[PDB]
RNA sequence: CUCUCGGCCGAAGCGUUUACUUUGAAAAAAUU
RNA sequence: UGGUGACUCUAGAUAACCUCGGGCCGAUCGCACGCCGGCGGCGACGACCCAUUCGAACGUCUGCCCUAUCAACUUUCGAUGGUAGUCGCCGUGCCUACCAUGGUGACCACGGGUGACGGGGAAUCAGGGUUCGAUUCCGGAGAGGGAGCCUGAGAAACGGCUACCACAUCCAAGGAAGGCAGCAGGCGCGCAAAUUACCCACUCCCGACCCGGGGAGGUAGUGACGAAAAAUAACAAUACAGGACUCUUUCGAGGCCCUGUAAUUGGAAUGAGUCCACUUUAAAUCCUUUAACGAGGAUCCAUUGGAGGGCAAGUCUGGUGCCAAUUCCAGCUCCAAUAGCGUAUAUU
RNA sequence: UACCUGGUUGAUCCUGCCAGUAGCAUAUGCUUGUCUCAAAGAUUAAGCCAUGCAUGUCUAAGUACGCACGGCCGGUACAGUGAAACUGCGAAUGGCUCAUUAAAUCAGUUAUGGUUCCUUUGGUCGCUCGUACUUGGAUAACUGUGGUAAUUCU
């Protein structure tokens, strides 16, 4: 409605089998419109499904007019889970991480190194 | 070792000689012609003049057609002429040595904000700026201080946003229009 | 911020002490420790006297 | 220290790399290859900070590692490869070609070549030597060994090289009326003909050039490299043709396509 | 300022040797 | 042959040597398979040597604070030089043998001190200077103190080892293990200095490696060191007080203006806060954006110092003693800078 | 901005130091609403350290008979994932501090025609006239029996 899109810095980035863009988004009343209503508002204008874009750090300019964050649109969801990085791929729901701290990883690490051979695996 | 920066500098300087007259009865002229808060913008605006005038004076003791002279010297003057404090007619380093503070005074957002006749007075065009009223061109400055350039002149107005300006109702008024 | 307020409100009468936060039996032991090894104020009447 | 500094701090890189001061701690730290350190472009930051492919150095790594990226014809996969002068980097995903050379400024260029040009390249001769039986041997300034050069071929010459076969193509003489472009001090990059040379024995020769303007510099001769046969280049120029703008031509040139433009 | 060999010039001895002045090359970034 | 400014350089030829604690001349691994048993295409790993890259290490020239209440020093035990060797990665008193008696010094040697790591740099700034540089970049040095090794390309390595000295831990008393000048954290010292947090997402490093790891580094926490921007009110009417202008010689009149001051009225504008949602991010927080609430004594209440001897600022009040003058105490009024302002010390 | 105010005399001018003043560091006192950056156990003790963490590492491509899992097709040595362990590489970087150190360090300048150099990149790798269609013995992980109060002991 009042929320319009526009791509400014656009590149067909072949290399990483993608095109990549500026995305300035204008709302000039509402709040800072989240980022999966820019994606079905990008997939509308690249023709596409909204699965393989991905955008991300927007910042809203000082008045509230407008808010500039970065996009990219994958060829395939294949690409996508390659090319991506792990936690903006987790954002979608594509990816789940292990659920353990860096003091348990390297205490466990540090008690079986005081063990050899196969009772290295019963450490916890 | 940070990947920060720790370049930073001081604005203003203190006068030397504390209590004097003739400078304190100044300075509060100064604030009560432009609506400053305190000294230490009279002595912020009194330090880049200061700046300026050692820049020019650095440059006239070159000869003539020392290239740095004609580079240094005409972007120097293009600058004071962008933010409107020399005349278009001016372009001569030695009228750098004869400004004054109520220049860059003048040239101010509040300064601006009162003359254009957005504002009654000069303290409520500090208030009016510091309260998300006015916009330059179609940026919501809240900063009284911001020195506006004679291509941003034409372009001061009220914010889409502001009650004063597109028009949805304040606090007040709407707390008050809903008791009856 | 409450933590904030709370060593403000504390900074009238105790001005430079700091705040253990004891929740937990890690946090027990962290302030046992504390307790165990810490600079010990003489205080003059009962140190003169046997008590 | 005890051994080898593996890190770079970003402060301490080379300037012409363009590298800001609040991205890191550290400056991508080139390895060990065909040139100097002071004197190259890694990959990564020809790959992202030049051409933008990539915003991270780990998506670096990933163009690279699908063996899409060559420097003279050969896959380079390593993203701190110490690329340098006259180097030819060729992306065929994309159907690029680049060579790196300098700017009027002294900063590597993104140069755009053809695809016909990408199969040669340019290298300065820095030692002859014969070695055993009798085998004449030719090292450049990129670290290639050629065997059996021609016997014309002395030291500060120029050769034209053949990317696919590694055999000599042709080359140039070092010679007075003749063109040469700066690799170092502080006349890097620009870009004249020889009018002079010095002769200093025990010391570094000087050589005068003069630009195309009527601009006369002199370098050291360590800092001279051949680039074309008289007055016409044998490889593609930048758009500024190695003329260095005074500051105030640069500031007129620009209000003027602020003007034209705009 | 000159004496020889090679194309009006290039190489060579320089002219007592210095102190002084100038030029050119070359001389990390950050900071200024 | 080829080179250099200069070779005892590089290349060439001859006679040989070639170390068992031994120098190269591939008994290695993957992927696609195809030609006329034989022929093979991409790679991976190893590898003598030469070049290159990253260095490293020795030298060249010039440049450093205070001290004569340090004027002669080095020289047996290497101090200066020569010859021959040893050792070393190599040049060399580096070391050994024999010779020579040299080498340095008021142009300050030698000795001692420094609250001395050196630079890039910081403060002041007319200029010359003076003061600072433990500290994130570059170079050095060390890992409680000395000393000696192992492995390796590289260490006299300390998040390697072996001793002694000083400390100190466990013990069943026979034995075993040690080194925060890494990140936190603690004790001590003191005038004097933060969390025993989260993460490899960023920057980069290392490894067999696109994949693992990183208290390097990033992120939050404490943080009035310091630097930037910047609220704590604005306006209208009314009432008095000034100052202009029209009309009057003036007094005076101005629904004539303008400017101030209010125990006077009035609703308009808003942040500080409280709190959804996004955004942010590795996950968060903060900021930014936005709903809702949020201001009259807008009690949503600005402090710190100084003034009655001179720079700014007093002809003031009340207690208390001493003989109206006069010690101590609490205030008023004024001035200055202001989310900051005093003090000590050092220094300019 | 090359700046002043006061202090010895009965009074005047001077010399002369000091006090005020301004900047920079440390500390400290009182006060503190918002927001951006941001130094931070150097000074004294290179004093002493409880506890945790700070250095590890596998590709198609060195060694897989751990069913720890897992399909074939069945004489097919080995599908594939793969802990452990052997082998290789790194641990000589980074981080910390400023005790030492006064022609030493360090900066600029030069030299290696007086040396070494993992790695990367290029060259060289039928240049030797003299069981190979594949060589030998082991040792881990694993199985099993153990010692000592105690160790990353064996």
């Amino acid at each position: 409605d009042t929320v319009t899109i526009r791509t400014r810095k656009f590149m067909t980035n072949r290399l990483l089998q993608r095109k990549q863009m500026v995305i300035d988004v204008l709302h000039p009343g509402k709040a800072t419109v989240p980022k999966t209503e820019i994606r079905e508002k990008l997939a509308k204008m690249y023709k596409t499904t909204p699965d393989v874009i991905f955008v991300f750090g927007f910042r809203t300019h000082f008045g509230g007019g407008k808010t500039t964050g970065f996009g990219m649109i994958y060829d395939s969801l294949d690409y996508a889970k390659k090319n991506e990085p792990k936690h903006r791929l987790a954002r979608h729901g594509l990816y789940e991480k292990k659920k353990t701290s860096r003091k348990q990883r390297k205490e466990r690490k540090n008690r079986m190194k005081k063990v050899r051979g196969t009772a290295k695996a019963n450490v916890g | 070792p940070v990947a920060r920066s720790w370049v930073c500098r001081k604005t203003y300087v203190t006068p030397r000689r504390p209590f004097e007259k003739s400078r304190l009865d100044q300075e509060l002229k100064l604030i009560g012609e432009y609506g400053l808060r305190n000294k230490r913008e009279v002595w912020r605006v009194k330090f880049t003049l200061a700046k300026i005038r050692k820049a020019a004076r650095e440059l006239l003791t070159l000869d003539e057609k020392d290239p740095r002279r004609l580079f240094e010297g005409n972007a120097l003057l293009r600058r004071l002429v962008r933010i409107g404090v020399l005349d278009e007619g001016k372009m001569k380093l030695d009228y750098i040595l004869g400004l004054k503070i109520e220049d860059f005074l003048e040239r101010r957002l509040q300064t601006q904000v009162f003359k254009l006749g957005l504002a009654k007075s000069i303290h409520h065009a500090r208030v009016l700026i510091r309260q998300r009223h006015i916009r330059v061109r179609k940026q919501v400055v809240n900063i009284p201080s911001f020195i506006v350039r004679l291509d941003s002149q034409k372009h001061i107005d009220f914010s889409l946003r502001s009650p004063y300006g597109g028009g949805r109702p304040g606090r007040v008024k709407r707390k008050n229009a809903k008791k009856g | 911020d409450t933590r904030k307020k709370l060593s403000k409100a504390v900074e009238k009468r105790f001005p430079h002490d700091k705040l253990l936060l004891l929740d937990t039996q890690q946090e027990a032991g962290m302030l046992l420790r504390q307790l165990a090894n810490q600079k010990q104020q003489h205080l003059a009447f009962r140190d003169r006297r046997a008590y | 220290a005890r051994g080898p500094k593996k890190h770079l701090k970003r402060v301490a890189a080379p300037k012409h790399w363009m590298l800001d001061k609040l991205t890191g701690v550290f400056a991508p730290r080139p390895s060990t290859g065909p040139h100097k350190l002071r004197e190259c472009l890694p990959l990564i930051i020809f790959l992202r900070n030049r051409l933008k492919y990539a915003l991270t150095g780990d998506e670096v790594k990933k163009i690279c590692m699908q063996r899409f990226i060559k420097i003279d014809g050969k896959v380079r996969t390593d993203i701190t490869y110490p690329a340098g002068f006259m180097d030819v980097i060729s992306i065929d995903k994309t159907g690029e070609n680049f060579r790196l050379i300098y700017d009027t400024k002294g900063r590597f260029a993104v140069h755009r070549i053809t695809p016909e040009e990408a199969k040669y390249k340019l290298c300065k001769v820095r030692k002859i030597f014969v070695g055993t039986k009798g085998i004449p041997h030719l090292v450049t300034h990129d670290a290639r060994t050629i065997r059996y050069p021609d016997p014309l071929i002395k030291v500060n010459d120029t050769i034209q090289i053949d990317l696919e076969t590694g055999k000599i193509t042709d080359f140039i003489k070092f010679d007075t009326g003749n063109l040469c472009m700066v690799t170092g001090g502080a006349n890097l990059g620009r870009i004249g003909v020889i009018t002079n040379r010095e002769r200093h024995p025990g010391s570094f020769d000087v050589v005068h050039v003069k630009d195309a303007n009527g601009n006369s510099f002199a370098t050291r001769l360590s800092n001279i490299f051949v680039i074309g046969k008289g007055n016409k280049p044998w490889i593609s120029l930048p758009r500024g043709k190695g003329i260095r703008l005074t500051i105030a031509e640069e500031r007129d040139k620009r209000l003027a396509a602020k003007q034209s433009s705009g």
